[PDB]
Order: structure tokens, then C-alpha cells, then sequence
């Protein structure tokens, strides 16, 4: 999972987002990277409960 | 003028040069299908209206097209090139990935007939004791990882600070004593092609010796080894 | 003004201010874990494992 | 986790819905018309 | 200015003013006018003398230090040379571990006296040709000063003013100077107590009238 | 440097206190009888 | 406790040459006086 | 014994030096501020805009 | 009225730059969705070796795997 998220990072750090999935998700706003983390963070919280 | 055909060469017989690539740069094969040196065209999204003062905040629209120019290094020292995708920056890092792969293939061959040893093992076995040439090294494995980590730096940080594209690749000077092709000739251009033909090979050839290692488990000359006693 | 529930709104388009109001959520959560520990370790008793 | 779901829900919901935070336009009535545009609220499709 | 000139300081303080030659005028650093034996009248001999006392203070100066390090380095702290003392030092490379360099056998190893004279020589040799003809490898080091180079020889650059280069020179030479003068006593300590320059030392704080020369070696001198 | 664009004031009307004081009222009626044990 | 002694004494005679020096750098004419 | 220690309590020693490494340590601390204030007593001497001469100081 | 210069600030520059800068139209929205499905599938076989809903011969799936 390191090694994969080195690779993705490289990737998220050298490419843009596409036009339609920026305005899709609203990607200037910082609110969408609140739910997404806040989805995220129930997710993993479900999982370690388990 | 006999035992052999007459006959610029592409990397298919019946191809097409891309309208990017002109041929002009040493290892120029004419060979990009996925297009990753074309000159890439972007858009210009405005700002997000995000004020709590006004009754609407409506998202942001696109401004207009807008296509960057590349290939311009700066003093930035964390992003001194004007895009990712350009063709000099993409040269830049196939030498130098070709050099590393050039000396790894080397040191690897010539440490294994030296010692014995894999060059896989080989790392964990100096990690455990220092040593080369099967002599004890007087330094600690803390001292030489801090050591390794500063040096390296150093020499990056280094060769960072150049600002012409052109000498970023070939800086000359003190690294060409001998003065081979440190001029504007036919002499440094075939040069040129050898160094990038020696380095795309040495890259895979060393993809080879990873995943050899992976699936076989033996190093280059163990692989060898394997090979030649399997028939 | 502002409902007593829309108060922390303020820091949305303020970078320098999320970035202070998150180090100093950071330096709560720190201290419970360092003031947690001490307090388990002046009531643990370590003498019967078993 | 179940609360964090709450929340997931209702800022996701905040951030999509932005510009109607504060309320809905004065004149909507010809987009909320019954069978007045082909696509639900596209104002270019007008017919049926 | 207080190192040049007529007002310089010389070498025999007030009684100076009637031994000082003509032709020492105060031009070049170290200048007290003692010239008493008349060696230097002719400039041709005279440039070349201050050349060869230039090199010479520098090579006295590493010396010295070179010479008392390791035997500081024995006594007040944990290292452990084959032979610390630097008249004894050269039978090193004799031992049956070899020159180990700081105690370590893993640091210089040297076994082979041959080997280390060749390498020497042509080290050596390479770079006094290069110093005496003024002229470097490939061109290098053309037209700078064959005592004071300067550029490549000073990477800091701590002598680009005029001033502080000439001030710089006469602290080089006077060092130089007194490095030569405490060598020459090295020698010949060496030679009459047969110990180290700092064992003489020591013992001399251990109680200077009692350990001295004329208490010890005087009597049997002659 | 320049003072913060971002200034905002907390308002907080007698409704809303009186809905605040019975709410903490109430839970701690509640789970005060059912946290004394 | 030989490190702990000599990591002391580092620090103490560090601080205390910066108050010799620092006191030896033209200290009586950093004043407001005309 | 049954422990070790460093017993140099009541001993009277030059500075308490026991040892060449506190030594080192001192001396070599001290020649390094001593070096960087060396340097600087040029710059420092310039910004009263007067000479270091023999009426130099602060006088009454 | 540009801000408070930093050299840390100056260094980091760059790396804050292009705010609104897109890919035009779709971009690589199909390889993430390649991406998706592969993750879903991984997902799908981890949780149902949990759940017991798949076996395996090597997988003991139990506390007696610790020996
Ligand atoms: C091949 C390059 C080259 C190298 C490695 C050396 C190396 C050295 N030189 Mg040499 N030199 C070289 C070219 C030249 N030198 C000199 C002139 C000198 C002088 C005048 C002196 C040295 C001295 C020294 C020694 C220490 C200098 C610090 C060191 C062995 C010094 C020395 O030998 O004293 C111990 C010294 O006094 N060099 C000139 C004339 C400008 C050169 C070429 O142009
Ligand atoms: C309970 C219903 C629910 C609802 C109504 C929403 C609603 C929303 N989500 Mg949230 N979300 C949920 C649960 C839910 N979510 C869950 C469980 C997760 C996983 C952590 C997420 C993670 C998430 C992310 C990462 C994002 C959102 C965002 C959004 C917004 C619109 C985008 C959206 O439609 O995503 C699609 C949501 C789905 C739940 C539909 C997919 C249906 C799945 C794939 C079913 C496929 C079936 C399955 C494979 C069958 C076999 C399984 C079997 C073996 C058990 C909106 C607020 C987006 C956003 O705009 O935020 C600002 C975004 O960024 N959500
Ligand atoms: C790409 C650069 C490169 C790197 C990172 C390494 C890395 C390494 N080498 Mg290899 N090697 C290289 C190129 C390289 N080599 C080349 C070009 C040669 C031919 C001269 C060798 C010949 C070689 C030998 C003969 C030995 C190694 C060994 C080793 C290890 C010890 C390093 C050392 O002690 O340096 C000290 C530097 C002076 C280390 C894993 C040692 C080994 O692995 O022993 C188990 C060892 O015995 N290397
Ligand atoms: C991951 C962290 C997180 C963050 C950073 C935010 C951030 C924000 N929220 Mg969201 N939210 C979250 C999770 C989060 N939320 C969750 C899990 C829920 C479901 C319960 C919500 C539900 C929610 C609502 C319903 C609202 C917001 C709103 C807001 C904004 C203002 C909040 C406010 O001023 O409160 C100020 C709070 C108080 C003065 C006191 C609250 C005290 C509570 C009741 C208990 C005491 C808490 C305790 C000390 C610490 C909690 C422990 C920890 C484990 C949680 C702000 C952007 C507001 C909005 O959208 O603004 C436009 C709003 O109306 N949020
Ligand atoms: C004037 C020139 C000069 C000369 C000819 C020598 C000559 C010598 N030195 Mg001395 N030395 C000098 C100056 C000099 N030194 C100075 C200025 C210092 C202070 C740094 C020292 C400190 C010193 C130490 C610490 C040691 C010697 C040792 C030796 C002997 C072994 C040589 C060696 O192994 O080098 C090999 C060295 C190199 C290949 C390069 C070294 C580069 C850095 C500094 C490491 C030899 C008698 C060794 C010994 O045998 O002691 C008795 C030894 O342990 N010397
Ligand atoms: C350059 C400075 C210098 C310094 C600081 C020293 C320091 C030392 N010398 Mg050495 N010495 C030097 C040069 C120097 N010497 C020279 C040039 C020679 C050859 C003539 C000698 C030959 C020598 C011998 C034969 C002996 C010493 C010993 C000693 C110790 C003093 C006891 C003694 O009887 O001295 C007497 C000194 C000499 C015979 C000549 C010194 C002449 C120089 C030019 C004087 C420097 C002046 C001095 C620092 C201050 C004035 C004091 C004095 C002149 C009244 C002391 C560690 C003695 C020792 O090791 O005992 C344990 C001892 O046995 N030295
Ligand atoms: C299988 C993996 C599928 C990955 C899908 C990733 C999300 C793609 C979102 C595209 C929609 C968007 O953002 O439009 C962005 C644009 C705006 O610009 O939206 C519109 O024009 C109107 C959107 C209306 C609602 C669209 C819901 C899309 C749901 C897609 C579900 C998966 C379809 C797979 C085929
Ligand atoms: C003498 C030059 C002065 C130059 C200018 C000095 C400026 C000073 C600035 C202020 C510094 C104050 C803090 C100093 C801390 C370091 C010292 C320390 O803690 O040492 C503590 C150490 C203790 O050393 C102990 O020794 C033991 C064995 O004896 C063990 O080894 C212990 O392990 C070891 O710690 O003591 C010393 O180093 C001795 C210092 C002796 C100083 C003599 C000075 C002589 C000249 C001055 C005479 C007058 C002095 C004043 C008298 C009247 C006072 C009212
Ligand atoms: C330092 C550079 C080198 C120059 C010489 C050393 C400095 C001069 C010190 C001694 C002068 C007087 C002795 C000659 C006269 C003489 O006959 O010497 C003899 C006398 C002790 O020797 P004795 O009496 O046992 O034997 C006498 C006969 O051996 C001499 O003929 O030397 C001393 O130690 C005097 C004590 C006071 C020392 C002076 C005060 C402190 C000086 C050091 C200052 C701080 C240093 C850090
Ligand atoms: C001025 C005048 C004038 C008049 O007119 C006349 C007259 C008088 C003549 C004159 C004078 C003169 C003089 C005095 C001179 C002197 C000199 C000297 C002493 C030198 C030395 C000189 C000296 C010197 C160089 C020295 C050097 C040294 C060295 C290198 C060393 C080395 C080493 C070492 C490190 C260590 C090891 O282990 C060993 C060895 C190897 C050994
Ligand atoms: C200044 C400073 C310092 C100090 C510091 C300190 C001392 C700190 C502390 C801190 C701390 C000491 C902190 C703490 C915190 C805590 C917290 C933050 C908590 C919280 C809690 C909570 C939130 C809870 C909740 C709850 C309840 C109430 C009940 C049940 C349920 C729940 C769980 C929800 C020093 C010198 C070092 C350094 C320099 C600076």
C-alpha cells in the first residue's frame, strides 16, 4: 500500500483533473474534501469497529 | 556497392514522424503512440465564489482556453521547468535514468563475479556487515545511511542549479576532460546516439534483472547459471 | 449575525487560519493522549500479570 | 461512525447545493411547469 | 603603511637605524632589514631567496603541525597510534599490521614502503613541475603569481583586497618564521633528549627549574 | 498585516436561550437519574 | 554520566563565551545619546 | 563494589576537567565563538562612523 | 497589498500556482473507473474471505492461523 500511494501521488502530482469531473465535484471548493473525508473516516471507523 | 540493400529509419517500416517529434533530437525514432511529448492544451477555470457576505455564491466558470509553454526552467528550485510535459524535461530524465540504469547494470554484473553473491543478498549482507571486496569497512551502518543521505543531496542539489535546458543534459566542463564532444560537429552527435542507444538498453536490461529476480529468484549470472543447466 | 452553529465558518476561505485552527485541534488531541497515559499509569498495577 | 455518516450526508448535501443556500430564485415557476419542457428543467428542450 | 615603508618596524629596535641596507626598502612582507651577511644585494638572488624562504615557511608550518598532533592526540584522548612520536613514526611501516592510519586497521593499511615512495614521487614530482614552470595541466594557472596564486589556491577568497592580501602576507611570513625557528628546535631536541616535543614540554611545566637543559644534557656535552 | 476580510459577530436571541436552557435542563434530568446509579 | 558531564559543560561554556563576547562588542555605544 | 561512578567529588581539579574530552569540548567551543566574533569587530567598530585611534570609547 | 514575503513561502510558491488549470472534456476518467472496478472487485473478495462466504486451502481463517 506504501508503494502504491508513492505511485499515486506521483500521479495526482503531475496531472490535472479533467473539466468535467472538476465541475462535477466542485473541486475549488473546499467542503467537497470535507465529505469525502468525512466518508472516508466513517468508512474506516465501521471497519476497525468490526 | 553489393552484399546488402541501399535503403530516416522509424521504428516501424511504414510509419509516420509525429507532427511534434522533427527528428532533430539524437535518438529521434519518430516513436510516441500515446503522445505524451504533444504540446498539451489546458483550461482556465475561475475562483469559486465563497464569500458568507453575499445572498448567491454560484461555482466557478471557465475563463477561456489556455495552452502553457514548456521547456523554460527557472529559479525555483522545487519546479524550475514551465510544464511536466514537454520534450527537453522528458530528455533530461531519460539520460539520466539511462546513466543509473548504465551503472547499475555494470556494478551489478561486477559485483557479482567479484564476491559471489547475488545482488539482491548482496544489500542485506552489507547491511548486516559493511564491507567490500570482502574487506570490513571501518564505519558504522548508521554513519554510512547518514553519510549516503547528505552526499547524495549534496550532489543533486548540485546539478539542480543549472538553468540551461541544453547544458542540464550534457553540462561539459569538468565532467568532459578529454574533451570528446564538447563542440558543434557530426563527431558529438554520434556520440550523442550511442550514449541515449547504450542507456535506453541498460534501462531494460536492468527491468530485466528486477523481474528475473522476482520470478527466479537468482540474480544475473545465477539466472545464467539456471539457463545454461536446464537443457 | 452569525447562528451560534455557523461560528468556525469564518476560517473557510482564511488558509492560514485552517491551518492554525487544525495545529491547535492537533495540540488537544496530543496533550489527552500524553495526560491519558499518565493518568493509567499512576493507577495500573503491574504486579500480577496472570 | 454513524454520526459521521450524518455529517457526510449533510455536507456533501451544503457543498453541491451552494447557491441555493440561502434560498430559492424569486420566479420559478415556468421550470417547475408539469409537461412544459422535454428534459426536467433544460429551458432549450420546450415542446410537449 | 605600519608593515611597509621607511617607518617599519626593524630588527634591532632603536639601534636599527644604522645597519639597514639600501636596497631593503620595505616593498615586500617580513621586511626588518636584516641583511647583515650581504646575501641579498643582488635582486635576482634576492627574489629568489624570498621564494625559497616562502616555501619553506609553509612547509615548516605543516610540518610543525604535523609533528606535534599525533602526540597530543596519544596523551589527551583515546587514540592509539603504532608510534606517536614523530622521529619514530616512520618505522611504521615495518610493523607487522602495517601503517594503520589513527590506530585503525581498516583506515590506510599501507604495507609497502616501495610503493608508497613511487606513488609520492609521482604525486610530488607532478606537482613542484607544475609550480615551477607556472603553468598547470591543459593550460592551467597561466598568468598568475608563482608565490601567491591565488583563485583556485583560494577557494574563500580572503585575500580580493589589496590591503588585507599584503596584511595577510606579512602574518603568513612572520608564522612562517617562527614555525621554521620551532622546528630547528625540534631537531635538535630531538637529537640531545631523544624524547618528543611535547614529553619535553610536560615535563619541563612539571617543574621548569629543575627539568631544563642546563640541569640535564649541559654538563654532558662536552 | 490588514485586518482579517473575515470578521463575522455571534448573535444569540432570548428563544433561542430559553430553547438552549431547557434542552441542557432536560438531559440533565435524564441522565442524571440514570448516571447516579 | 561522562556524556551527560560533557554535554553540560559544552553548553554552559557556549553560553557564557557568547556573554563575554557579546559584552566585548562595542557595548557602550549602543545607547540613544547624541 | 557493587556499583561504578564517576568519584570526583572533593578532589580539587583545574575546572573540574577530569577528562581531555571536556577539554576539547571547552576550548574548542570557545575558539569557535572567539573566531565568529573575530572577524566582525571591523563591521561592528565602523558603525559609530568614527576610527579605533586612542581617543576611541565612551569618555567623560 | 500582495502578502508577507517568507523564504519558506518562496520556496513553496510554485507548488500553489495553478488553481483553476483543467484537462479539457473527459480526461482520464476511464482508467479511474478502470481503477474503481478493480477496487471494488478487491474489496468483494477480501470481505467475503472474512466472511467465510469463500474457502481456500491455505487460509485458515481462525485464531489457530496465530500458531
Ligand atoms: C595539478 C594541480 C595542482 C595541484 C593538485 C597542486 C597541489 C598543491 N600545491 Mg601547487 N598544485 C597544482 C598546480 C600549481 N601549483 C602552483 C603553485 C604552488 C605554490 C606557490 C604552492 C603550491 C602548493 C601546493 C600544495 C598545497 C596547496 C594548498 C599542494 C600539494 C604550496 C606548497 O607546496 O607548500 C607546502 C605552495 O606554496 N603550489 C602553480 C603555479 C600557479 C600551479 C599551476 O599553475
Ligand atoms: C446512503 C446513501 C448515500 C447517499 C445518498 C450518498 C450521497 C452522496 N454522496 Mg456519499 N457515500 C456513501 C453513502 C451515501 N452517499 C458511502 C457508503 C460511501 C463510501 C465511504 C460514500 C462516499 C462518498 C464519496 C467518496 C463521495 C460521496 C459524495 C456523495 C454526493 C453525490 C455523489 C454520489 O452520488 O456518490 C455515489 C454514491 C453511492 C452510494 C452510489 C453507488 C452505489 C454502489 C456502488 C452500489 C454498487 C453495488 C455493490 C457493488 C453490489 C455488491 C456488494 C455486495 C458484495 C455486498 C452525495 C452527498 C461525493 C461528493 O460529491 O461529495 C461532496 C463524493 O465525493 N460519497
Ligand atoms: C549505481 C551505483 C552503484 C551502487 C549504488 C553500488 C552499490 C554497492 N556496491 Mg557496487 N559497483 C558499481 C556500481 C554501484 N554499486 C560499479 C560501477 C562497480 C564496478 C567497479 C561495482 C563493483 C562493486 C564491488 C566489487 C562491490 C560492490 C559492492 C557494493 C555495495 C558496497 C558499496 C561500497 O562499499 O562502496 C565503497 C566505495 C568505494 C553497495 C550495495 C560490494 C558488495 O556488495 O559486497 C557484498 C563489493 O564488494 N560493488
Ligand atoms: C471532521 C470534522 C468536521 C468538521 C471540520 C466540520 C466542519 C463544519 N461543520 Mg460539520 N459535521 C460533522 C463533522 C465535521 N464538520 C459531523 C460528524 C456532523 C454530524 C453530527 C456534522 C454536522 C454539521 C451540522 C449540522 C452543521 C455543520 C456545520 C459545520 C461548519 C461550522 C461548525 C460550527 O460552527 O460548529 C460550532 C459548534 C458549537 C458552537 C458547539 C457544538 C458542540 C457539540 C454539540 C458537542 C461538543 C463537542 C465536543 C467538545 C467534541 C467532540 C468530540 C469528537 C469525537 C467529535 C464547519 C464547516 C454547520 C454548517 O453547515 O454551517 C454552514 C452546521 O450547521 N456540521
Ligand atoms: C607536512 C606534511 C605532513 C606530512 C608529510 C605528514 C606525514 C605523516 N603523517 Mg601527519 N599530519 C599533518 C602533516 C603532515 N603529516 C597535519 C597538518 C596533521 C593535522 C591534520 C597531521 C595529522 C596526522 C594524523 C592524525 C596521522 C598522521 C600520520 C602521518 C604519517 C602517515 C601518513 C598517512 O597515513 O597519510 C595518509 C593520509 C591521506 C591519504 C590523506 C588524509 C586526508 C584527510 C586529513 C584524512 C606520516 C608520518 C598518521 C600516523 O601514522 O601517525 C603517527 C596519522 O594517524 N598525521
Ligand atoms: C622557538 C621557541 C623555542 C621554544 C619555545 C622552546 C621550548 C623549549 N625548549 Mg627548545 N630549542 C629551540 C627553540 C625553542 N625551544 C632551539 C632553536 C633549540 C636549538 C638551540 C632548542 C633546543 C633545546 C634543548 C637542547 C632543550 C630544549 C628544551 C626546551 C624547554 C625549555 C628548557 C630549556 O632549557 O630551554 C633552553 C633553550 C635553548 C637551549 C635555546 C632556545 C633559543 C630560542 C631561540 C629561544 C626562544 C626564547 C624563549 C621562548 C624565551 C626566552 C627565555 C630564555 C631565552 C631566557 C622548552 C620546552 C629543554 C628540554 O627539553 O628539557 C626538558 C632542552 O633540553 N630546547
Ligand atoms: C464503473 C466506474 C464508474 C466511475 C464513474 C465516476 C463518476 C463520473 C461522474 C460523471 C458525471 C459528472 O460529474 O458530470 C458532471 C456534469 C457537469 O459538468 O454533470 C452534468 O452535466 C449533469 C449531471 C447530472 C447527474 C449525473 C450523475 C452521474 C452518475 C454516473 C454513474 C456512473 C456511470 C458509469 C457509466
Ligand atoms: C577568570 C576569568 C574571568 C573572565 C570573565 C568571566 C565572566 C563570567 C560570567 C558569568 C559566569 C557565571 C557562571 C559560571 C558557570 C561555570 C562555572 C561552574 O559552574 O563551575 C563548576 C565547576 C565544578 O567542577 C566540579 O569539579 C569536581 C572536582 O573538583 C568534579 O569534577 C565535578 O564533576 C565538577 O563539576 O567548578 C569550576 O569549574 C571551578 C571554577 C573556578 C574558577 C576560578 C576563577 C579564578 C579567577 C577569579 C577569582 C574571583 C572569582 C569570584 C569570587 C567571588 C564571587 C562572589
Ligand atoms: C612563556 C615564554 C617562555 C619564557 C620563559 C618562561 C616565563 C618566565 C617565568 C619565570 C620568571 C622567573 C624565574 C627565573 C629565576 C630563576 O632562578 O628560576 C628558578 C625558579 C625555581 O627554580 P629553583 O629555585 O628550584 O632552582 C634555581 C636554579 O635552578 C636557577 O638557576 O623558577 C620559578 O619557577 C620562579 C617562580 C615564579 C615564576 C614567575 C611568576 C609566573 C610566571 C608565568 C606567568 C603565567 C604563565 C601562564
Ligand atoms: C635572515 C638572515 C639574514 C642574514 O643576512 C644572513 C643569515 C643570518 C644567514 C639569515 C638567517 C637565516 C636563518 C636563521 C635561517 C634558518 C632556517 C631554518 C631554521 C629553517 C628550517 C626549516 C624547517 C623545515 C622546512 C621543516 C620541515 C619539516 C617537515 C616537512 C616535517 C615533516 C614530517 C612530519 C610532518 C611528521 C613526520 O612524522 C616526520 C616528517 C616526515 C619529518
Ligand atoms: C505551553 C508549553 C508547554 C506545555 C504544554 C502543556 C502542559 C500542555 C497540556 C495539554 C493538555 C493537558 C491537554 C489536554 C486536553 C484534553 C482534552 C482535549 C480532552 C477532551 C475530552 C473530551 C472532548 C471528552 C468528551 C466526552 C465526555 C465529556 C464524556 C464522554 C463522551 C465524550 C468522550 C465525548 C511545554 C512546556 C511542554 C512546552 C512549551 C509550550
Amino acid at each position: 500500500a506504501g508503494i502504491l500511494g508513492v505511485l499515486a501521488g506521483l500521479f495526482h502530482l503531475c496531472v490535472r483533473p479533467p473539466q468535467r469531473l472538476y465541475n462535477g465535484l466542485r473541486m475549488g471548493n473546499i467542503e467537497t474534501v470535507l465529505s469525502s473525508s468525512i466518508a472516508a473516516v466513517f468508512w474506516a471507523a465501521f471497519v476497525v469497529s468490526g | 556497392g553489393a552484399g546488402y540493400r541501399q535503403y530516416d529509419a522509424l521504428w516501424l517500416p511504414n510509419t509516420e514522424r509525429p507532427a511534434w517529434l522533427d527528428g532533430s533530437l539524437p535518438g529521434d525514432r519518430g516513436f510516441d503512440p500515446l503522445g505524451l511529448s504533444r504540446p498539451a492544451e489546458y483550461l482556465q477555470i475561475d475562483l469559486d465564489e465563497l464569500d458568507q457576505n453575499a445572498a448567491v455564491n454560484k461555482a466557478g466558470g471557465v475563463v477561456g482556453a489556455f495552452t502553457p509553454v514548456a521547456d523554460q526552467v527557472s529559479t525555483d528550485s522545487l519546479a524550475p521547468y514551465s510544464e511536466v510535459f514537454g520534450l527537453q524535461r522528458f530528455r533530461e530524465c531519460e539520460l539520466i535514468h539511462g546513466r543509473w540504469a548504465m551503472l547499475a547494470c555494470l556494478g551489478a554484473l561486477v559485483q557479482e563475479g567479484v564476491t559471489g553473491d547475488s545482488w539482491v543478498a548482496a544489500q542485506t549482507l552489507v547491511y548486516n556487515q559493511p564491507q567490500y571486496a570482502g574487506i570490513d569497512l571501518p564505519f558504522d551502518i548508521y554513519t554510512l545511511a547518514v553519510l549516503n543521505s547528505v552526499l547524495m543531496g549534496x550532489v543533486e542539489l548540485f546539478r539542480n542549479s543549472e538553468l540551461d535546458p541544453e547544458r542540464r543534459c550534457y553540462p561539459g566542463g569538468a565532467f568532459d576532460p578529454l574533451n570528446l564532444a564538447s563542440d558543434d560537429s557530426e563527431r558529438t552527435q554520434k556520440l550523442r546516439e550511442a550514449e541515449i542507444k547504450h542507456a535506453r538498453l541498460a534501462m531494460v536490461s536492468f527491468l530485466g534483472y528486477t523481474v528475473q529476480a522476482w520470478y527466479t529468484g537468482e540474480g544475473a549470472l545465477g539466472s545464467l547459471n539456471k539457463f545454461a543447466n536446464g537443457f | 449575525g452569525l447562528p451560534w452553529y455557523r461560528v468556525h465558518t469564518v476560517v473557510l476561505n482564511d488558509p492560514g487560519r485552517l491551518i492554525a485552527v487544525h495545529l491547535m485541534h492537533t495540540s488537544l488531541v496530543s496533550g489527552w493522549a500524553g495526560s491519558m497515559a499518565f493518568y493509567e499509569l499512576a493507577v495500573f498495577d503491574p504486579s500480577d500479570p496472570v | 461512525a454513524l454520526l459521521f455518516f450524518f455529517g457526510h450526508i449533510w455536507h456533501g448535501a451544503r457543498t453541491i447545493f451552494r447557491d441555493v443556500f440561502a434560498g430559492i430564485d424569486a420566479d420559478l415557476d415556468e421550470q417547475v411547469e408539469f409537461g412544459a419542457f422535454l428534459k426536467l428543467g433544460d429551458t432549450s428542450t420546450r415542446r410537449q | 603603511s605600519v608593515w611597509y615603508g621607511p617607518d617599519r618596524p626593524k630588527f634591532l629596535g632603536p639601534f636599527s637605524d644604522g645597519l639597514v641596507p639600501a636596497y631593503l626598502t620595505g616593498e615586500f612582507p617580513g621586511d626588518y632589514g636584516w641583511d647583515t651577511s650581504g646575501l641579498s644585494a643582488d635582486p635576482e638572488t634576492f627574489k629568489k631567496y624570498r621564494t625559497i624562504e616562502v616555501i619553506h615557511a609553509r612547509w615548516a608550518m605543516l610540518g610543525a603541525l604535523g609533528c606535534i598532533f599525533p602526540e597530543v592526540l596519544e596523551k589527551y584522548s583515546g587514540v592509539q597510534f603504532g608510534e606517536a612520536v614523530w622521529f619514530k613514526a616512520g618505522a611504521q611501516i615495518f610493523a607487522d599490521g602495517g601503517l594503520n592510519y589513527l590506530g585503525n586497521s581498516g583506515l590506510v593499511h599501507a604495507q609497502s614502503i616501495v610503493a608508497t615512495l613511487v606513488v609520492q614521487v609521482l604525486l610530488m614530482g607532478a606537482v613542484e613541475i607544475y609550480r615551477a614552470n607556472g603553468e598547470g595541466p591543459n593550460g592551467f594557472g597561466e598568468g598568475q603569481d608563482t608565490l601567491y596564486p591565488g583563485g583556485a589556491f583560494d577557494p574563500l577568497g580572503l585575500a580580493d583586497d589589496p590591503d588585507t592580501l599584503a596584511e595577510l602576507k606579512v602574518k603568513e611570513i612572520k608564522n612562517g618564521r617562527l614555525a621554521m625557528l620551532s622546528m630547528l628546535g625540534f631537531f635538535v631536541q630531538a637529537i640531545v633528549t631523544g624524547k618528543g616535543p611535547l614529553d619535553n614540554l610536560l615535563q619541563h611545566l612539571e617543574e621548569p627549574g629543575e627539568f631544563n637543559f642546563y640541569a640535564l644534557y649541559a654538563n654532558s656535552l662536552a | 498585516a490588514k485586518p482579517n476580510p473575515n470578521k463575522q459577530s455571534v448573535e444569540l436571541n432570548r428563544t433561542s436561550l430559553y430553547w438552549g436552557l431547557l434542552l441542557i435542563f432536560v438531559l440533565a434530568v435524564l441522565f442524571s437519574s440514570y448516571i447516579f446509579n | 554520566m561522562l556524556t551527560l558531564k560533557i554535554f553540560v559543560y559544552t553548553v554552559v561554556t557556549f553560553f557564557v563565551s557568547l556573554f563575554i563576547f557579546g559584552f566585548l562588542s562595542n557595548d557602550p555605544g549602543r545607547n540613544p545619546g547624541q | 563494589l557493587v556499583d561504578d561512578r564517576l568519584a570526583g567529588e572533593g578532589t580539587g581539579k583545574i575546572l573540574g576537567i577530569n577528562d581531555p574530552s571536556l577539554f576539547w569540548a571547552i576550548t574548542i567551543v570557545f575558539t569557535i565563538v572567539w573566531g565568529v566574533f573575530y572577524v566582525s569587530t571591523r563591521e561592528i567598530d565602523a558603525a559609530s562612523d568614527r576610527e579605533n585611534d586612542d581617543d576611541f570609547g565612551l569618555t567623560l | 497589498d500582495t502578502g508577507i514575503s517568507t523564504p519558506l513561502g518562496t520556496l513553496l510558491k510554485p507548488l500553489n500556482s495553478e488553481y483553476g488549470k483543467v484537462a479539457p472534456g473527459w480526461g482520464t476518467t476511464v482508467l479511474m473507473g478502470i481503477f474503481m472496478a478493480l477496487f471494488a472487485v478487491f474489496l468483494v473478495i477480501i470481505l467475503e474471505i472474512y466472511n467465510s462466504s469463500v474457502l481456500l486451502d491455505d487460509v485458515t481463517m481462525s485464531w489457530e492461523s496465530l500458531a
